[PDB]
RNA sequence: AGUAUGGGAGAGGAUGGUAGAAUUCCAGGUGUAGCGGUGAAAUGCGUAGAGAUCUGGAGGAAUACCGAUGGCGAAGGCAGCCAUCUGGCCUAAUACUGACGCUGAGGUACGAAAGCAUGGGGAGCAAACAGGAUUAGAUACCCUGGUAGUCCAUGCCGUAAACGAUGUCUACUAGCCGUUGGGGCCUUUGAGGCUUUAGUGGCGCAGCUAACGCGAUAAGUAGACCGCCUGGGGAGUACGGUC
């Protein structure tokens, strides 16, 4: 398959759903297959310019292995949840586990 | 973006805030945006820079 | 009637005039003066003592509002941006900062053709 | 370099906000391409601002 | 598009020794399949002409391979051809 | 000449999403006589409230900085970011086929911009056109407006100073200094110094040229194949034909 890096910003008023969602999308990966390579919760942290006219948003770091189908339908779900505000997919060669910066 | 100081003159404010925008260069943007340069003079302007840029190069070696 | 203590001037100073309007926070107007409010008609109107006319004209005017520390906001590539700038501390406001506003794009629109003059 | 290294993306950026050329930094050329991959996806995931 | 699994397969199918990898049955088959499976792919976009290019490149390969092996050995190009299904 | 396997760089192509800056328009708050434009003016906009300033919304087109004598592509050409499909190139060592090559009349594919057909879209710009200036006259250059078009989908057209004004392929012939993507070696700790390869630049010995100039990216020394020229106009024209 192919390892992909999402990175996901959460309205900070829904904080408080982001485990359940980050649940649902980890186990939809696992059920296709996954390989949950990566989880990080940043946390709630300033934006350098504001988004949606909000300030502060929550961040989420995930690295995934998964394959079309998984791929689709989680991008599916991303757009469809009015809770995420933004979400970038950038795929990748290798799978990266080392804990990154900012994880603080 | 120029914050006075304290006891910070006027004319020095005005002074060190447009060099702060020389600096910045965004004056040069602006004449640009007066009118359209089409694509071929770009180029030439482009290329007649870099034969300047490199003929300076040598001097400075020299 | 109204009082206020921190007001920004705006300065729009294009090549043919310079605006000078002095507002305070969150952008409403309190008063503004234009070198064609001072005499100064057509070609003369672009010139930097005109600018300069203009700025103590609606500092003057501002001083009733009483303002007594401002901020500066510059935008245009104006002749008239020095002196606006310069009238403002000899009418006796304190400047607290000045930037320069002007907006760029970042390959937005076509501009207009070359002139053959 | 990736876009979450903020602390090295900021060094070559100036106030404005603006990339800072490689004839500036002293920066290798492919070095200077991944630097601005990695500005331009930092200023979309809003860890550094587009302008000032 | 084919995968390393695939092309193995194809060499070892068509292979007339150990470790060929250069013979004009192998090479023929390894371009018939990569045309066949670009047939999908200039189905979808009908506008891609700088991939076309390659693909014209790869069928005037096969045909000139195709005509070496026939002036070298008939027998081996008649096999190859009914093989792989091609009409000449 | 080609094939399999590892690694690498790239604005190469096609589809679909998405981000920020700016212009225009709309609505609202603050606010009041100008704004705009030029060599100078005028046409134009504004007291049913402009311009300026702040907040929100709609839409279209293009992607600042990076950016480079940089990169990729047969050429035409290709720049925000992300995903999917996809072509070529570079680089190392073995392994494999065994001349399978070069060029190419006819033929065929692609081919900037403008233009054409059907249907959408339309912010900015702007042929035609209207008005204001200038002028002996203005038919133009300047100014205020402004429709095709520029954008999208599906097709056509097949032309450019489509240029390096330099057809493709191969071998050989002093050196010096840059730069891009790789390979190897050496210091000795991490950044430098030698080479080699494929591109991209500046000088320059020999040689060549009417001269200007070219000079391992030849316009030098040779070979293979193709295209083209034969004084200037009439003329890339008429007739016939193909599209
Ligand atoms: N497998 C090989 C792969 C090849 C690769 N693909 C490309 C390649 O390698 N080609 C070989 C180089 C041939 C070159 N094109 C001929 C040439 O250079 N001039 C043409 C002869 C004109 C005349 N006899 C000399 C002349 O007037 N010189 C001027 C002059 O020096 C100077 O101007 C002025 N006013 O003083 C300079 C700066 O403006 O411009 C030059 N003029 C120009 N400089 C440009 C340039 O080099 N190119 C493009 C074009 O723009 C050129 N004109």
């Amino acid at each position: 398959m192919r390892h992909y890096e999402i990175v996901l910003l959460v309205h900070p008023d829904q904080s408080d759903q982001v485990v359940g969602m980050v649940e649902r999308y980890i186990s939809q990966i696992k059920e296709a297959d996954g390989q949950i390579h990566r989880l990080e919760d940043w946390g709630r942290r300033q934006l350098a310019y504001p988004i949606n006219k909000i300030h502060k948003a929550h961040y989420i770091l995930m690295n995934v292995e998964c394959g079309q189908s998984t791929l689709d339908e989680l991008e599916e779900l991303f757009r469809y949840n009015d809770a995420i505000i933004r979400n970038l997919i950038i795929r990748r060669e290798h799978a990266i586990t080392e804990e990154s910066l900012l994880a603080k | 973006q120029v914050k006075l100081k304290e006891g910070e003159p006027v004319d020095v404010a005005i002074r060190r805030f447009k060099r702060s925008c020389e600096k910045a260069g965004v004056l040069a943007d602006v004449r640009k945006r007066e009118f359209y340069e089409k694509p071929t003079q770009e180029r030439k302007r482009k290329k007649a820079a870099a034969v300047k840029r490199y003929q300076k190069k040598l001097a400075r070696e020299s | 009637t109204r009082t206020v203590s921190e007001g920004v001037a705006h300065i729009h100073a294009s090549f043919n005039n310079t605006i000078v309007t002095i507002t305070d926070r969150q952008g409403n107007a309190l008063a503004w003066a234009t070198s064609g409010g001072q005499g100064f008609r057509g070609s003369r109107k672009s010139t930097p003592f005109a600018a300069q006319v203009a700025a103590e004209v609606a500092g003057k005017a501002a001083l009733d509002y009483g303002l007594k520390n401002l901020d500066v906001l510059v935008k245009g590539p104006g002749p008239g941006r020095e002196s606006a700038v310069r009238a403002l501390g000899a009418v006796g406001y304190k400047i607290n900062s000045i930037t320069d506003v002007t907006p760029i794009p970042h390959n937005g629109c076509r501009p207009p053709k070359k002139r053959r003059v | 370099i990736d876009y979450k290294d903020i602390d090295t993306l900021k060094q070559y950026i100036t106030e404005n906000g603006k990339i800072v050329p490689s004839r500036i930094t002293g920066t290798k050329a492919r070095y200077q391409r991944q630097l601005a991959l990695a500005i331009k996806q930092a200023r979309y995931l809003s860890l550094i601002p587009y302008t000032d | 598009a084919l995968t390393n699994a695939d092309r193995a397969e194809i060499i070892a199918k068509f292979a007339r020794a150990e470790n060929d990898t250069g013979s004009p049955e192998v090479q023929v088959a390894l371009l018939t399949a990569q045309i066949n499976d670009l047939q999908g792919h200039f189905k979808a976009h009908k506008h891609d002409h700088h991939s076309r290019r390659g693909l014209i490149r790869m069928v005037n390969q096969r045909r000139k391979l195709l005509d070496y092996l026939n002036g070298k050995d008939h027998e081996r190009y008649t096999a190859l051809i009914g093989a792989l299904g091609l009409r000449r």
